[PDB]
RNA sequence: UGAUAUUGAAUGUUGGUACAGCUUGUACAGGAUAGGUAGGAGCCUUGGAAACCGGAGCGCCAGCUUCGGUGGAGGCAUCGG
RNA sequence: CGAAGGCGACUCUCUGGUCUGUAACUGACGCUGAGGAGCGAAAGCGUGGGGAGCGAACAGGAUUAGAUACCCUGGUAGUCCACGCCGUAAACGAUGAGUGCUAAGUGUUAGGGGGUUUCCGCCCCUUAGUGCUGCAGCUAACGCAUUAAGCACUCCGCCUGGGGAGUACGGUCGCAAGACUGAAACUCAAAGGAAUUGACGGGGGCCCGCACAAGCGGUGGAGCAUGUGGUUUAAUUCGAAG
RNA sequence: CCCGGAUAGCUCAGUCGGUAGAGCAGGGGAUUGAAAAUCCCCGUGUCCUUGGUUCGAUUCCGAGUCCGGGCACCA
């Protein structure tokens, strides 16, 4: 064994970043990305038109309100059920981040996921959200399970 | 009041530290069930970092500086209570390892698998 | 078992009043920390103000409160919001 | 250190044996020993004393399908003392007591003798228990090896396949509990001894696979195709069954 | 005659005028080769009703049920 990494491509047409081709291979139902490219710059152009303001501010300050600082890891003796406090890899942070973005984002229910994630990503920017919990709740996970290390 | 002494009590189960006069008089004092640490969490080291900082608190309600700290029992905390304490802006003086220790005593409950 | 006290002599002690002293009074808005009624545009300082420091304490922990020590002639009120 | 069971605070009183040093003495006075006698942890017994911990019985709370158990907080007798009795245990070195003899090496407890040295010390010789690794030989193998299970000898006990059984009966002994002496009818062709290769372990150590974790997508719901079940019929051809 | 209990589903607390608080439960979360027991999350409440003081006031008076503890009338 050991550790084995695996690739990514770099580039971006539109908001040219490295983490925005990651979002892209979310949401990725059965093989399709242009499918869900159709969503995706539909939904940013609305995003840089509902809030005046260019998308990649609005994006990764939505993501800080997202990507979380503690895992929590298990341990089982008995059925005591112990945790573990887990430092959140910079890796981790990034890959996170995108499962509580998208997962919640189809979840929430409006016309299209247009509407879906661009209203998402500003109750990230604008922290307020249901996915911003989840976040929270790992903490209050955390909190309690703080005394173990 | 000026000065005072810490009792730390670290045995298998609490925490229990007390901070006492010099001369025997009790002032403050916490446990890890005093802060919340319901279960078997009591030994963890966390437990008595929170627990000594809480009674050090009511110590600073009553501004005494110097401590002599008494570590009594096997366990975990007798390293916390130094970690906590001193970073508490409390002078921690000597520490002594006072496990009352029997010569023979009485003797003692059977072992756990017989 | 308690009152009476044959039965006083002190010491403390905690309640009660007879007394008095003497603290507390924002929901926000707000300059803020606005109980109400009456008088009311005034008071106050070398018989010490603005400001600084210390103490007691309170705080709906913001800040308020009072006292002490410095200082140097200054504050505060209606009005206004 | 005691013969064994056993005895660890301290001091005193009283008392047993042990080992060295020789040589003064005795002149074989010795060894072993059936019955007999006395000792013999812990449990238990009878009478009082004392009962802080600890703690069978029991009780409670959990655990669990069950918990008359392990865990859990209490908790009676007990343990403790004087005195009397039971006289058994893996009362073990699983090795009956004594006498001599048979390579070493090595510590370690108490001595003694010497060699330079007051020394400290080092070295060597030497009695006594005390442990370990070792030759010959003994052993069925593991092992045992100057502390023998080596080679010899004197004495005492014990065994003659396993179960039935340390039971029944008979007797002694005891305050009782039960100890000691101790069978038989019956029944199996074997029960055990060390050793080896294995397989297993809710035993350990190393280490691996989508095994697990970290993810994705489904099966179990819904219709329908299909496959065996069962059931159903004249027969629902037979086979495959983690 | 006095004193005791009126809230969240329930058991219960709780201010000197400005508001919804624990535990158990409900709902889910992760945890765990499963299981409770734990570990978090929101939940849901005219704080009993009616008037009054007041700027409105569980808050707090003006007006009353029903359960327990008693002194004591009862021809």
């Amino acid at each position: 064994k050991g550790p084995v990494a695996k690739r990514d491509v770099l580039p971006d047409p539109i908001y040219n970043s490295k983490l925005v081709s990651r979002l892209i291979n979310k949401m990725m139902i059965d093989g399709k990305k242009g499918k869900s490219q159709t969503i995706l710059y539909k939904s940013f152009d609305i995003i840089k038109e509902r809030t005046g303001n260019d998308a990649m501010e609005v994006f990764e300050q939505a993501l800080k309100n997202i990507m979380p600082v503690l895992e929590v890891k298990a341990r089982r003796v008995g059925g005591a059920n112990y945790q573990v406090p887990v430092e959140v890899r910079p890796e981790r942070r990034t890959t996170l981040g995108l499962r509580w973005l998208v997962n919640y984002a189809r979840l929430r229910g409006e016309k299209t996921m247009e509407e879906r994630l661009a209203n998402e990503i500003l109750d990230a920017a604008n922290n307020t959200g249901a996915a911003v919990k989840k976040r929270e709740d790992t903490h209050k996970m955390a909190e309690a399970n703080k005394a173990f290390a | 009041i000026e000065s005072g002494i810490a009792h730390i009590r670290s045995t298998f189960n609490n925490t229990i530290v007390t901070i006492t006069d010099t001369h025997g008089n009790a002032i403050s004092w916490s446990s890890a069930g005093a802060l919340g640490f319901r279960g078997s969490r009591k030994s963890t080291p966390f437990a008595a970092q929170m627990a000594a900082e809480t009674a050090a608190k009511g110590s600073i309600e009553h501004g005494l500086k110097t401590l002599e700290v008494t570590v009594k029992g096997p366990g975990s905390g007798r390293e916390a209570a130094i970690r906590a304490l001193q970073a508490a802006g409390l002078e921690v003086t000597a520490i002594r390892d006072v496990t009352p220790v029997p010569h023979n005593g009485c003797r003692p409950p059977k072992r756990r698998r017989v």
